[PDB]
């Protein structure tokens, strides 16, 4: 009455299913070099791995549970340019940690500097208007720097402040600068904030200094399903309940191999 | 705007006793929620914030549970003085929106009012006008009764009472009917009485007094 | 350790803009996390906040009160003010000087500084300071007191020997009489024996008239 028996391997068989490999599930959204390949993609199983990371710029995305689980039945993303424009900024970041041929950045984030060190950085208002019928989903960033000095010698002397605006949504936010444990060599942390974005609303940035903005707005294609496992993958088999073990491949209305397995599946015993 | 619910408006608990108040939103908002406690006549002190989060200063006895848009704040053993009203905050996005709040009455046992009269002042009298005071001190619970009789005549729309916030220390009551008339109706009668009725006392309390 | 303090008028006219000023002692108004705040309570009602203000002086008002609330600062003088424009009878409330701290790394912000409070009354008519006469006592315990009388707006504050009395006082709320005026009175029990050796002065304060009376039993 009780399935016990598992299979040691991912069903993929009739579904389309990405594994993530190197790349985080939210490196998909901001890009590091390891989610160059996921920039843009569609399925409808998606397997994260214990060694893909969302972050190569040491730091943390808030709220990032909740937006995992947002991403694992998204079907995928589509992007979509939000044509930012700047004048007066240096406009190009870049980080050893995020590397590709040399130093870079985010793949769809730009660090926004003063144009010379410890010049002024200006205070810009920068909107976006959702002009899709799917709900955008928008990512900033806070750079905390490693010392007062380097946040003036980036972005200029003075107090920074960054406050984000939409019809439903309105908060603002500051940096903190100090040193913090080394990871990947650095003290300094880029942390990344979201929100959604309903059709004909208009997100707002409202800053002057300390902000990774993005440069384009992610779409979700559909819906999907989403795992953590370190099986391996197998096409000729079909399954509709998944989790970290495997597939389980029943008919019996009960289970008793794993509390928290997604998909259609016996309820837990 | 976020609508902030939050549920026992007013409530009663003994000492000792483990209370729950419920806030609850109309998003979800990943736990920005804050409580504050608010004594009488003060501003509201912070409890906690991040809705779990204990802010430095504030007893171990109270908790804060809660996820999405359903969160609690609890005090374990209730004590005298955590007498105040609980407010939740929602620090999400601005504009900020508070909770109706809940004030917390403490429950103890029956206690029975010292009675006091006080005439009006040589002083006041030059005015024109009389203001005899009747003082009911430290009774619980908040329900009591008084009476003026003016040489035993019952006194009708000339009283006018108010009772003051319970105690932070042995949560009783204490009011004060204060009558009012006039120099030329104060001079024509002898006996001033107030009569207290109250419910730990078993027969009525007169104390009175002669204007002469 | 930082320290807030409301000053401001007690009472404003129907249809004028009232005024309130915040002295924030024991830091810097130019705390880079530091969000200096004006929240509202009606009296017997919730509290509602008003806005907000950085030490870039960019500001967040509530859309309710936007188009008649303005929030400024003064970096030379530590402090930074309120401003609300055509005020009705419905302004009638304690406001409170806050300090929303964003020291929090995981971005949870919170009021962990208030001021005192300042009820602000609106009215057409001129303020009164209060007459002060004594509840004489007339052993065990005995009460005596003093009746504050006739007087307006609210607030009024009574002490007990400069404040070296305070176990057993009992200040009453303030109630309305038939004039427009209020009155209340302040009880304290003592010693019986302690009525001829101790003296018992009470002390009357009522800031939106300048007056203080001081009325010894
Ligand atoms: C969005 O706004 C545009 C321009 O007003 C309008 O043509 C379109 O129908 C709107 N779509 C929705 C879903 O509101």
């Amino acid at each position: 009455t009780v399935e016990r028996t598992n299979i040691p391997r991912i069903c993929s068989k009739g579904k389309r299913t990405v594994d993530l490999g190197q790349c985080g599930l939210l490196g998909t959204i901001t890009g590091p070099p390891q989610c160059d390949q996921f920039l843009e993609f569609s399925a409808d199983l998606i397997i994260e791995r214990r060694e893909g990371s969302d972050v190569c710029y040491p730091g943390k995305f808030v709220n990032e549970e909740a937006l995992r689980q947002i991403l694992r039945e998204s079907g995928g993303i589509d992007k979509e340019a939000m044509g930012f424009t700047y004048s007066g900024i240096r406009t190009n970041g870049a980080t050893s940690a995020c590397r590709r041929s040399g130093s870079s950045f985010y793949a769809e984030m730009k660090w926004l500097l003063s144009n010379t060190d410890n010049a002024a950085f200006p205070q810009m208002t920068k909107s976006y208007k959702n002009t899709r019928k799917s709900p955008a989903l928008i990512v900033w960033g806070i750079h905390h720097s490693v010392s007062t000095a380097e946040q003036t010698k980036l972005y200029g002397s003075g107090n920074k402040l960054v406050t984000v605006g939409s019809s439903n949504y309105q908060q603002s936010f500051v940096p903190s600068p100090g040193a913090r444990p080394q990871v990947n060599g650095l003290s300094g942390r880029i942390d990344f904030h979201w929100l959604m974005l309903n059709p004909n609303d208009t997100v707002t940035f409202s800053f002057n200094g300390a902000f990774i903005a993005p440069d384009r707005a992610s779409f979700l294609r559909g819906k999907s399903m989403g795992i953590q496992s370190g099986v391996q993958v197998d096409a000729n088999c079909e399954g509709d309940c998944y989790h970290s073990g495997g597939t389980i491949i029943s008919n019996l209305p009960f289970q008793n191999i794993d509390s928290r397995a997604v998909g259609k599946c016996p309820r837990y015993v | 705007d976020i609508v902030m619910t939050q549920s026992p408006s007013s409530l009663s608990a003994s000492v000792g006793d483990r209370v729950t108040i419920t806030c609850r939103a109309s998003q979800s908002f990943s736990s920005h929620l804050n409580w504050y406690q608010q004594k009488p006549g003060r501003a509201p002190d912070l409890l906690i914030y991040a809705a779990s989060s204990l802010h430095s200063g504030v007893p171990s006895r109270f908790s804060g549970s809660g996820s999405g848009t359903d969160f609690t704040l609890t005090i374990s053993s209730l004590q005298p003085e955590d007498f105040a009203v609980y407010y939740c905050q929602q620090s999400y996005s601005v504009p900020y929106t508070f909770g109706q709040g809940t004030k917390l009455q403490i429950k103890r046992t029956v206690a029975a009012p010292s009675v006091f009269i006080f005439p009006p002042s040589d002083e006041q009298l030059k005015s024109g006008t009389a203001s005899v005071v009747c003082l009911l001190n430290n009774f619980y619970p908040r329900e009591a009764k008084v009476q003026w009789k003016v040489d035993n005549a019952l006194q009708s729309g000339n009283s006018q009472e108010s009772v003051t916030e319970q105690d932070s220390k042995d949560s009783t009551y204490s009011l004060s009917s204060t009558l009012t008339l006039s120099k030329a109706d104060y001079e024509k009668h002898k006996v001033y009485a107030c009569e207290v009725t109250h419910q730990g006392l078993s027969s009525p309390v007169t104390k009175s007094f002669n204007r002469g | 350790q930082v320290q807030l303090v409301e000053s401001g008028p007690g009472l404003v006219k129907p249809s004028q803009t009232l005024s309130l000023t915040c002295t924030v002692s024991g830091g810097s108004i130019n705390s880079s996390h530091s969000f200096w705040s004006w929240i509202r309570q009606p009296a017997g009602k919730g509290l509602e906040w008003i806005g907000r203000i950085y030490s870039t002086g960019n500001s967040n008002y509530n859309p309710s009160l936007k188009s008649r609330v303005t929030i400024s600062l003064d970096t030379s003088k530590n402090q930074f003010s309120l401003k609300l424009s055509s005020v009705t009878a419905a302004d009638t409330a304690v406001y409170y000087c806050a300090r929303e701290s964003l020291w929090n790394p995981d971005y949870y912000y919170y009021m962990d500084v208030w001021g005192k409070g300042t009820l602000v009354t609106v009215s057409s008519a001129s303020f009164k300071g209060p007459s002060v006469f004594p509840l004489a006592p007339s052993g065990g315990t005995a009460a005596l007191g003093c009746l504050v009388k006739d007087y307006f707006p609210e607030p009024v504050t009574v002490s007990w020997n400069s404040g070296a009395l305070t176990s057993g006082v009992h200040t009453f709320p303030a109630v309305l009489q038939s004039s427009g005026l209020y009155s209340l009175s302040s009880v304290v029990t003592v010693p019986s024996s302690s009525l001829g050796t101790q003296t018992y002065i009470c002390n009357v304060n009522h800031k939106p008239s300048n007056t203080k009376v001081d009325k010894k039993v």
